[PDB]
């Protein structure tokens, strides 16, 4: 722990935890928000014998627990699951006390502002966090790029939203949020590799084949013209070695699963793709400004890893919008750390602690303080 | 839920721990040995504040030193 | 040599004060006074231990080296000293988180090679190559860098 | 032999040790005191009017109030300090267990016997 | 007996019972599971005269007996023979009463929880041990070697069982119990040197060849061209002095003996070999720990004092399974009293007491809590 009491930073991204100290660059815990527990009883002793999993804990004995999200699309299970993985955060991961150290966290867009109450009471009373504060991921981005103007496409591994801000003003009247993200994709990946003869339902071969998307998966320029050629495609045609050993082998599948996102209709969805969700966003809006939300426009999240998203981007805009105006995606790399940036760039400057949340100001008016001093 | 328990407890604690003055009805000489034990009371709480103080750093000391026999166990 | 006071440092002297009076149960008279090295078995026997060729061979290769074919009395303590391994009735740990404690002046977690250094010649004995090398080897097994209190526990384990 | 030397050496390290111990035990309560001395400082009640030694008396009731609250925060810390303590102890000792448990027994000892007996 | 009151460690293991002290590095009294009983009527006087011969006793005895077992591939004959065994071992060979001291026992993997309520009952109403505990012997094997991950291979004299468990987790889902065992191994060399010109079918000679066994037999590299090499291979065909003094000499025999466990078609089994039956094993659990598995699998048994085992054991997993990590075998030399040194691992700690079946606890709930008190 610092010496000075500089605030914690802590963004409960929709898939990744990312926890650390204000005034640093990266956060110092990162880890994956998925909770194992023991598939079976207790008979054996001397070692184990511990129900919570999490962390790279987790993933190590991944086959023999039980892997459940507590977290699913903003959705909350069990507030326990959120009270043991903050403490292992806080205590084995951060070496730290939140007892000393005001918190700033960030939440998914758009969430249950009953949610939100809920979880700030049992924070405060479960914990002695000093202070508190509590922002939207969009405006986190947004400082990450550093620019007042844009629209913000933030996919996380629950939802992904579509969220304009003009010159530093939030626009909730033209926020959408889609219910397509990693889940879908890994879903959508399992049926067409059960059609190419692997069909497995478990968590572990979910986070081999979201391992496959990581690498190998493109995002294809013309859909049925790439398909048309990757007939045969011997050179196309790209291979993976699963750490059992065995070489599997996907040739359209790279470009036909991230596909769905553009062509909703393959597994049925009335939305069309999130271009499509972008469109419409930038026409509800006023007409003018909407030229420089097409240049101005920024995705974020871990998603964005992966390429293909940018050409396919700004061509299909391209195709809806008029062409006169030049328009240009920018995504810095290693941008799912982004927003636990803008965290720290918010306990950069002095003017933070006029707003922090403190704790006497949640005795006096409980948890409804917030709806008055957040928003 | 536990809302008021932590509250009042430590209120309740507080309150056998300190001890309260009818301070309106004591008398000249009253204030004078009262302020002096009262006074005395709060060097040694300070003086005991900071051996808690001390001994807090320690602990975290020893923290450090069974988190890290933790971290080298895997 | 120091091997000889290190032995009488580390051994109370009750344990050392019985293991003579007893060692005195071979000699009966007109005797040198040094018995056989193989008869010093029979002795361990009255200790309450029950050791095995591995360890009766090579403990009987631990005293005589010269090749006398006998024992005195200082490779005595040293082989008893030697042998169990309980060394200060068993030694504490608490007072020694203390001094774990004390090997850091900076207040991290662990002990700095520089820590060390200064720890060592602060006795009035500088620093050579062998002597640091060596505290590391006893001390480390992996290469990381620092001494915490489980090496610490370890390295000086019955020392007083 | 060089483990003369090295036992000597730590002996006389851990001598030193316990001479820094005292010094630094000295160097605390020497901090104690100069803080006790800069936090409460000597009295003020010399010829005081009484009605202002009541509203002393009233401070310092408020000043042990507070102090007493701020004492009962860090005691808190402490406490659950101390139970993260006991925990990762306890899988500190299951840990070294993992790598030391099956090590330390008997080694042929009913083994050695009269063979002959039978 | 010992001034403590320490427990009793006996591992009745199929085809041999090693009993001792707890805290003690191997058991004291150990023999085979063979009892021997008198050929024919009492007319004579003056010694003997006495039925039931147990121990080195019938050994020496095994010409004039009627020998019989009273376990065969867990099956259980008639338990006035194991009352009878165990006083002896109690107190002719121990020199212990089972009144101060509790026992561990273990038994083989699978054995009939009808058998196991029968067997508790008579013990506790024949016996006055103080208190119980029965373990499989798998995870005795798997103490004996001290790590928590390993599939075991139990090759018993009427059974063998394969069993993997992994993080020392028992996987009863993929456990598979074969008939194969040493009454096979003495059949089919029977029948062999039947073919050979030596006819018998008494014991006696089942003892001789299955001390053979113990001494001169091969496991073949490569099956039908070491037939094809040991047409004459006068160096290769090697002797047995019989006790007798005549000499029988034996050549692929040697190595076609254990080779019918590997190809169980030479005497009509639909289960392949047991390096099938440890693959199905592994591949019926999930993929990915299945390496670990492959690396990490274990031996256990009198029978693996014989050469060969290890090395086709990896060639043909190996051949099976893909070649990219390495498979080794792990096997300490004597570990046909491994068990029982777990046993004594088992009695080592002080949380064993925690949950010695007590007599009262049998007496309350009669011999039904047992199946609630050890699984
Ligand atoms: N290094 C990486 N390369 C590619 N994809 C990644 C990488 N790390 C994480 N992801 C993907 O990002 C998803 C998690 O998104 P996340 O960054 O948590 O969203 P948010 O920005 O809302 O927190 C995971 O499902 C995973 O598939
Ligand atoms: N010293 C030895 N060398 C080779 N084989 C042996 C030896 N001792 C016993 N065996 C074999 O082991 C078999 C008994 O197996 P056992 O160890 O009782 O199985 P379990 O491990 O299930 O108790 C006997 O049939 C015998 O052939
Ligand atoms: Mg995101
Ligand atoms: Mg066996």
């Amino acid at each position: 722990d610092e010496d000075e009491t500089t605030a914690l930073v802590c963004d409960n991204g929709s898939g990744l935890v990312k926890a650390g100290f204000a005034g640093d660059d990266a956060p110092r815990a990162v880890f994956p928000s998925i909770v194992g527990r023991p598939r079976h009883q207790g008979v054996m002793v001397g070692m184990g014998q511990k129900d919570s999993y999490v962390g790279d804990e987790a993933q190590s004995k991944r086959g023999i627990l039980t892997l459940k999200y507590p977290i699913e699309h903003g959705i909350i299970t069990n507030w326990d699951d959120m009270e043991k993985i903050w403490h292992h955060t806080f205590y084995n991961e951060l070496r730290v006390a939140p007892e000393e150290h005001p918190t700033l966290l960030t939440e998914a867009p758009l969430n249950p502002k009953a949610n939100r109450e809920k979880m700030t009471q049992i924070m405060f009373e479960t914990f002695n966090v000093p202070a508190m504060y509590v922002a939207i991921q969009a405006v986190l981005s947004l400082y990450a790029s550093g620019r007042t103007t844009g629209i913000v496409l933030d996919s996380g591994d629950g939802v992904t939203h579509n969220v304009p801000i003009y010159e530093g003003y939030a626009l909730p009247h033209a926020i959408m949020r889609l219910d397509l993200a990693g889940r879908d994709l890994t879903d959508y990946l399992m049926k067409i590799l059960t059609e190419r003869g692997y069909s497995f339902v478990t968590t572990a071969e979910r986070e081999i084949v979201r391992d496959i998307k990581e690498k190998l998966c493109y995002v294809a320029l013309d859909f049925e013209n790439e398909m048309a050629t990757a007939a045969s495609s011997s050179s196309l045609e790209k291979s993976y070695e699963l750490p059992d050993g065995q070489v599997i082998t996907i040739g359209n599948e790279r470009f036909r699963c991230p596909e769905t996102l553009f062509q909703p209709s393959f597994i049925g969805m009335e939305s069309a793709g999130i271009h499509e969700t972008t469109y419409n966003s930038i026409m509800k809006c006023d007409i003018d400004i909407r030229k420089d939300l097409y240049a101005n426009n920024v995705m974020s999240g871990g998603t964005t890893m992966y390429p293909g998203i940018a050409d396919r981007m700004q061509k299909e805009i391209t195709a809806l919008a008029p062409s006169t105006m030049k328009i240009k995606i920018i995504a810095p790399p290693e941008r799912k750390y982004s927003v636990w940036i803008g965290g720290s760039i918010l306990a950069s400057l002095s003017t933070f602690q006029q707003m922090w949340i403190t704790k006497q100001e949640y005795d006096e008016a409980g948890p409804s303080i917030v709806h008055r001093k957040c928003f | 839920g536990k809302r008021q328990t932590e509250r009042e407890k430590k209120k309740k604690i507080l309150a056998e721990r300190r001890k309260v003055l009818a301070i309106d009805h004591l008398n000249e000489d009253q204030l004078r040995e009262k302020a002096k034990e009262l006074w005395q009371s709060i060097y040694n709480l300070e003086a005991e504040k900071f051996d808690l103080q001390e001994k807090f750093k320690q602990q975290k000391y020893e923290i450090n030193v069974l988190r890290n026999r933790i971290n080298d166990n895997q | 040599d120091d091997i000889y006071k290190a032995a009488v440092e580390q051994l109370t002297e009750e344990q050392k004060n019985e293991f003579k009076a007893a060692f005195d149960i071979f000699v009966l008279g007109a005797e040198d006074g040094c018995i056989s090295t193989k008869e010093l078995g029979k002795v361990m026997r009255m200790l309450g231990q029950n050791p095995t060729p591995e360890e009766l061979q090579e403990m009987i290769d631990e005293v005589d080296e010269d090749g006398s074919g006998t024992v005195d009395f200082d490779e005595f303590l040293v082989m008893m000293v030697r042998c169990m391994k309980d060394d200060s009735k068993g030694k504490s740990e608490e007072e020694l988180s203390d001094l774990f404690r004390m090997f850091d002046k900076n207040a991290d977690g662990y002990i700095d090679l520089d820590e060390l250094k200064i720890m060592l010649q602060a006795t009035g004995e500088t620093i050579t190559e062998d002597d640091i090398e060596e505290l590391m080897k006893d001390g480390d097994k992996n290469n990381d860098g620092r001494i915490d209190y489980d090496e610490f526990l370890e390295f000086m384990k019955g020392v007083e | 032999i060089s483990a003369s030397r090295k036992l000597q050496l730590k002996t006389l390290l851990l001598q030193i040790a316990k001479q820094e111990l005292e010094r630094e035990a000295e160097e605390r309560r020497g901090e104690k005191g100069r803080a006790l001395s800069t936090r409460c400082q000597p009295l003020e009640l010399a010829g005081l009017g009484f009605a202002e030694l009541q509203d002393l008396c009233r401070q310092l009731h408020a000043r042990v109030d507070k102090v007493d609250e701020e004492r009962y925060d860090i005691e808190a810390k402490v406490t659950k300090n101390i139970t993260e303590i006991a925990d990762l102890t306890q899988k500190i000792f299951d840990l070294r267990g993992k790598f030391k448990r099956p090590t330390l027994r008997r080694v042929r000892i009913s083994a050695d016997a009269m063979m002959q007996a039978l």
